[PDB]
RNA sequence: CGAAGGCCGGGGGCUAGAAGGCGAUCAGACACCACCGUAUUCCCGGCCGUAAACGGUGCCGCCCCGCGGCCGGCGCGCGUCCCGCCGGCCGCCCAGGGAAACCGGGAGGCUCCGGGCUCUGGGGGGAGUAUGGCCGCAAGGCUGAAACUUGAAGGCAUUGACGGAGGGGUACACCAGACGUGGAGUCUGCGGCUCAAUCUGACCAACGCGCGCACCUCACCAGGCCCGCGCGGUGGUGCAUGGCCGCUCCCAGCCCGUGGCGCGAGCCGUGCUCCAUUGCGACAACGAGCGAGACCCCGGCCGCGGGCCGCGGGACGGCCCGCAGCGGGAGGACGGCGGGGCGAUAGCAGGUCUGUGAUGCCCUCCGCCCUGGGCCGCACGCGCGCUACACUGGCGGGGCCAGCCGGCGCCCGCGAGGACGCGAGCCCCCGCCGUGGCCGGGACCGCGGGCUGGAACGCCCCCGCGCACCAGGAAUGUCUUGUAGGCGCCCGCCCCCACCGCG
C-alpha cells in the first residue's frame, strides 16, 4: 500500500475537520469534502408528457415548473450504480467534466 | 394475420413447388398458404418427408368442407388462419404484441397440431380431424384446439401487462 | 486473527489474571 | 375493442436475448414492443393504446 | 465482407501510379490490364488478378472525384502584379523610439 | 488543553440506537436485510488522557529554473482594470534527489559526508506479555524484561494467472423451434463379482476406443516337444527416450534488425471497420517475417479438342441508388461463391516402449512349436447404439426411379442353398384388418433342413412358441438448404458373421 493519489482521495485543504453527510443511496457517514456531488435541473412532468399537460391547461401563459436537486452519494455507491468510473493510472489525473 | 401475409394468388394446381421459400428473410410471405398448411403437416417425426401423401390428406379434407360448409375451402382455410394467432404474448414477464408473419405462423402450427392430436390412437382419420379443426377454427368455437391456445396465450398476457 | 480483536482478548486475559491473584 | 396501429419504424432489439423490437407507430407517435419479425408499415393489433415502452 | 488484404491494395496502387493512361474506370478493361506482361504485371492465379483489378477499378474512379503534379507546380510559382502589402497606440511609441518617426 | 466511546453526581428525553426481543434467509445464522426497543446520544459540575489524534513527514534559520489559481493588507500606473510588494493556502514542474513509488514551498543544496536543539530505531517471534513502581472510582494509562524459538519477515516495482471488477466483441452458446437421449427389450464397451485363466491399455481430452477373438491372432491358463499325442523375448519402465497423435486451439496470435526509455526484471514497435494483429487512420519509433489470407481438391454454368475425360473461360463487393467499408435493388448458372485439405510461436511428467530390425537402462534365458481351455463366463451400476409402443399404421398383389461403381445363364430345392456353363427402399395404385396388447411389438424357447471350416460353440432358412413395452421422473445432447428427420445401398476388418465405423 503505496499512496494513490495527491489528494489522498478528498479535498480536504488547510484544516482539521469537516461536516458530515448521509449518503442518499445506502445513508452512510461520510465527510463533506470526499463525497460525490451533482446538481439536476429537471421537470417535473416526463418530457414525453410535457405538450399533453400543456394543451390541456386553462391558464394562459403558463410555463412547467422545475425540479431542483443536489445528489450526494458515497464512493461504493457512486461506483457500484455508474456515477463514476475506475479509470487508468493515466486518466486519473484528468479533471475535466 | 394481414393481407400483405397471407398469400391467395400465387397458388397452384397442386400445392407442390419445390420452392425455396426459407432462404432469406421474409421471402415465405410469398408462399402459398395451403403449400404452408402442407408443410406443417408432415411434421410428426415418423412422417418427415412424405409429402406427396400430405398433400393427399389437404386435398381429401377439402371435399368434406364443400360437403358441410357448402363453400369454398379454401376460403374457410382463410378465415381459419386469420380468426388463430395469439394478439398478444408475454416475454419480470411484461405483455408486448406480436407481428403479422408470426400470427400466421402460429395459426397454421397450432391447426396442424390440433389435428394431429386428435387423430392419435383413435378410429377417426388424420384428414376428418382437418376438417373438424378447419371448420371450427374459422368459426371461433371453444372447442377449436387453435382457439382454446390463443385464448390461454392472451390470459397470461393480460395477467402480465 | 485482526489485530484489534486479538487486543480485545488479550485485555480479557489480563483482567481474568487479575481477579484470580486477587483471591490470596 | 382492439386498435389497428401502423408500424412507422423500427428502433431496435431490446431484450437480453434478441426477441422483441421496439418500433414507433402511428395521430400518435407511441413506441412499443413487438416479438414477432416486423419490417416495416406493418399493421399491429393493439389491445391498448395507454401504454407505452420503456425507454 | 470483403475486405481486401494488403497484398491487393499495395500491388494495386503501384499499378494505378504507373499505368493511369491505360485504366478506364469501367472493370473489363482493366481486367485485360492486369493481365499483361509488357505492363509488366506477374499475377500467379486469375483469381488473385480478378481482385486486384477490382481494386484498381475502384482506385480509378476516386481520383476523378501526373496531370495533377504539373499543375501543382505550376501553380506554386505565380507571382502576381499586386505586393500584398501597399492605427497604432504602442508601436508608434515604438517607431518614435527607433527612427524618424 | 485534548475527537468519539466510557465513568461519578444532578437534569432532560424528539431522533437514531450498543444490549435484549422478534420476522425472514440459510445445511446452520446466535450475522448481514425487516420491525420493536435499554444505556447512550443533549445540558450542568467533575474524572479519564486515548485514535490511521495522518502530511503515516518534529522545531528554529539560509539559498533555491520557472508557469499558473485563490484569500488578506498595501503601493504605482493609465481609463473597473493593470503591474508589483509582504503574508497564507493550493496545482504543475527543468535541475537535483531516491530502491523505487514519487519529492521538488523538499524528500534538493550530502560517501564532494560537520548551522543549532529535542525525541525514536537496530532480523522475525515470544510481547507490549510477566514482574515491580506511579497515576485512575473503574475501565485503563505510563514505564517495561528474560528463558526459549526461528531463516527469513518486510518495502517498492515487472510479467502472468485469477476476480460473485468495469468496458468492448463473439459461437447452435442461448433465443424461436425441430429431433432426440434418460423409462422397455436388445447389440456392444466399462466397473465390479466369479474363475485354473476369465491377458492387458485409457477414467471435457477413458467407456462401437487400441479395423470382425471357434484354431490362428495371443499377450492369459493345464499339460507336452526342440535348441494328452551372445541370440532372441509384445517381460518391465511413456516419470529414462525418439517418432506419431491428442489437447490448450482452429484461438488470432507470435516475433526480428536499427533507434528510444529504465540501475534492472521489462517497455515501445505490437479510434473507425472486417470472419479475422482483415484493413483505414494516427503515433518514439522506422523497417521486415511467420500465422490469416493467398494456395490445393470437389461441385454447379459456357467454349476449343478428343472419344463421357482434359484443356480453358466465368464473379470482381464489378453495376445503379442511400450514407476502409455497413445497407437496399438488378442482371446472371452461381452474390459476396459453397463443402473439405493444410495448419504459427510456446507448451502438457495426457497416450503409445504391446506396430516395427526405433531405443537406453533393468530381468529372463519369459525363446519357437503342438493339443485343449479362457479373453464371450454374471445378483448388479453406468456410456455409444438398435428395434418399438401403431390407422400419418400393419399386411397381400401390382408399378416404377438412384449414386459411391458393378457379372449372370441353366437346371434341382418352400426356402436357405447346391450341381452344371458363358460374358434399392421409401413412394404410387388396388384391396384386407378396425382401436381390441388386435392381424401392434418379436425377445425367449422346441423339433427340423443347410453353409463355412481339420474342427460349431458361428451364421442362414422352415414350422411352432408370442416377453417387456400405451411415448417415458430428476436430468440431459445435436442442429439453419437439398440442411434436420425418414429410407435404403456399398466398402473395411472378414473361414462364417454388423445392431459398427468410412462413405
Ligand atoms: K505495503
Ligand atoms: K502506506
Ligand atoms: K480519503
Ligand atoms: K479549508
Ligand atoms: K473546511
Ligand atoms: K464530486
Ligand atoms: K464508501
Ligand atoms: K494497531
Ligand atoms: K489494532
Ligand atoms: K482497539
Ligand atoms: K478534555
Ligand atoms: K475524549
Ligand atoms: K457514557
Ligand atoms: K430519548
Ligand atoms: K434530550
Ligand atoms: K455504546
Ligand atoms: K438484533
Ligand atoms: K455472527
Ligand atoms: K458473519
Ligand atoms: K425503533
Ligand atoms: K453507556
Ligand atoms: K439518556
Ligand atoms: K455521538
Ligand atoms: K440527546
Ligand atoms: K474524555
Ligand atoms: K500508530
Ligand atoms: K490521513
Ligand atoms: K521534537
Ligand atoms: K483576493
Ligand atoms: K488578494
Ligand atoms: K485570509
Ligand atoms: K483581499
Ligand atoms: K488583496
Ligand atoms: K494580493
Ligand atoms: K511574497
Ligand atoms: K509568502
Ligand atoms: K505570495
Ligand atoms: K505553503
Ligand atoms: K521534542
Ligand atoms: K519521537
Ligand atoms: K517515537
Ligand atoms: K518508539
Ligand atoms: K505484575
Ligand atoms: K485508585
Ligand atoms: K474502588
Ligand atoms: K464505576
Ligand atoms: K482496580
Ligand atoms: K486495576
Ligand atoms: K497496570
Ligand atoms: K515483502
Ligand atoms: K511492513
Ligand atoms: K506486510
Ligand atoms: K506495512
Ligand atoms: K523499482
Ligand atoms: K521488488
Ligand atoms: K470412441
Ligand atoms: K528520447
Ligand atoms: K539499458
Ligand atoms: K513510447
Ligand atoms: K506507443
Ligand atoms: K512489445
Ligand atoms: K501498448
Ligand atoms: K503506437
Ligand atoms: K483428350
Ligand atoms: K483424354
Ligand atoms: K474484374
Ligand atoms: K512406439
Ligand atoms: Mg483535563
Ligand atoms: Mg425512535
Ligand atoms: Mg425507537
Ligand atoms: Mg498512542
Ligand atoms: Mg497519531
Ligand atoms: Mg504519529
Ligand atoms: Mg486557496
Ligand atoms: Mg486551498
Ligand atoms: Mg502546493
Ligand atoms: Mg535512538
Ligand atoms: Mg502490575
Ligand atoms: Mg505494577
Ligand atoms: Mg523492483
Ligand atoms: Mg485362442
Amino acid at each position: 500500500m503505496p499512496v494513490k493519489r495527491r489528494n489522498n482521495g478528498r479535498s480536504k485543504y488547510n484544516c482539521g475537520h469537516t461536516n458530515i453527510v448521509r449518503c442518499q443511496n445506502c445513508h452512510r457517514c461520510v465527510p463533506k469534502d470526499k463525497v460525490i456531488k451533482r446538481f439536476t435541473i429537471r421537470n417535473i412532468v416526463d418530457n414525453t408528457i410535457a405538450d399533453d399537460v400543456l394543451n390541456a391547461c386553462v391558464i394562459q401563459g403558463f410555463a412547467i415548473p422545475k425540479l431542483y436537486n443536489k445528489v450526494q452519494y458515497c464512493v461504493s455507491c457512486s461506483i457500484h450504480n455508474h456515477i463514476v468510473r475506475v479509470r487508468s493510472r493515466e486518466d486519473r489525473k484528468i479533471r475535466t467534466p | 394475420s394481414l393481407e400483405a401475409y397471407i398469400s391467395i394468388d400465387n397458388h397452384s394446381f397442386v400445392p407442390h413447388s419445390a420452392g425455396r421459400w426459407s432462404a432469406k428473410r421474409f421471402r415465405k410471405a410469398k408462399c402459398p398458404v395451403v403449400e404452408r398448411l402442407t408443410n406443417s403437416l408432415m411434421m410428426h417425426g415418423r412422417n418427415s418427408g412424405k409429402k406427396l401423401m400430405a398433400m393427399k390428406t389437404v386435398g381429401e379434407a377439402f371435399e368434406l368442407i364443400n360437403l358441410y360448409t357448402g363453400k369454398n375451402p379454401v376460403q374457410v382455410l382463410v378465415d381459419a388462419v386469420a380468426n388463430s394467432g395469439p394478439r398478444e404474448d408475454s416475454c419480470r414477464r411484461q405483455s408486448v404484441d406480436v407481428s403479422p408473419l408470426r400470427r400466421v405462423n402460429i395459426g397454421i402450427y397450432n391447426i396442424a397440431t390440433g389435428a394431429r392430436k386428435a387423430a392419435f390412437r383413435k378410429v377417426r382419420p388424420f384428414a376428418e380431424c382437418l376438417a373438424e379443426e378447419i371448420m371450427n377454427a374459422a368459426a371461433g368455437a371453444d372447442k377449436s384446439y387453435a382457439i382454446s391456445q390463443r385464448n390461454s396465450v392472451e390470459r397470461i398476457a393480460v395477467s402480465n401487462r | 486473527m485482526r489485530a484489534k480483536w486479538a487486543k480485545k482478548r488479550m485485555r480479557k486475559l489480563k483482567r481474568k489474571r487479575r481477579h484470580m491473584k486477587a483471591r490470596s | 375493442e382492439p386498435i389497428n396501429a401502423r408500424v412507422i419504424e423500427v428502433l431496435g432489439r431490446t431484450s437480453s436475448r434478441g426477441g422483441i423490437t421496439q418500433v414507433k407507430v402511428e395521430k400518435r407517435q407511441i413506441i412499443r414492443n413487438v416479438i414477432g419479425p416486423v419490417r416495416k408499415d406493418d399493421i399491429l393489433v393493439l389491445m391498448e393504446s395507454e401504454r407505452e415502452a420503456r425507454r | 465482407g470483403k475486405v481486401r488484404t494488403k497484398t491487393i491494395k499495395r500491388a494495386a496502387r503501384k499499378i494505378v501510379e504507373n499505368n493511369y493512361e491505360s485504366l478506364k474506370p469501367k472493370d473489363f478493361q482493366n481486367n485485360k490490364a492486369i493481365c499483361s506482361k509488357r505492363n509488366v504485371a506477374i499475377i500467379p492465379s486469375k483469381r488473385l488478378r480478378n481482385k486486384v483489378a477490382g481494386y484498381v477499378t475502384t482506385l480509378m474512379n476516386r481520383v476523378v472525384k501526373r496531370l495533377q503534379e504539373e499543375e501543382r507546380e505550376r501553380r506554386d510559382n505565380y507571382a502576381p502584379k499586386k505586393s500584398e502589402f501597399d492605427v497604432s497606440g504602442a508601436t508608434q511609441q515604438m517607431i518614435d523610439s527607433i527612427g524618424f518617426k
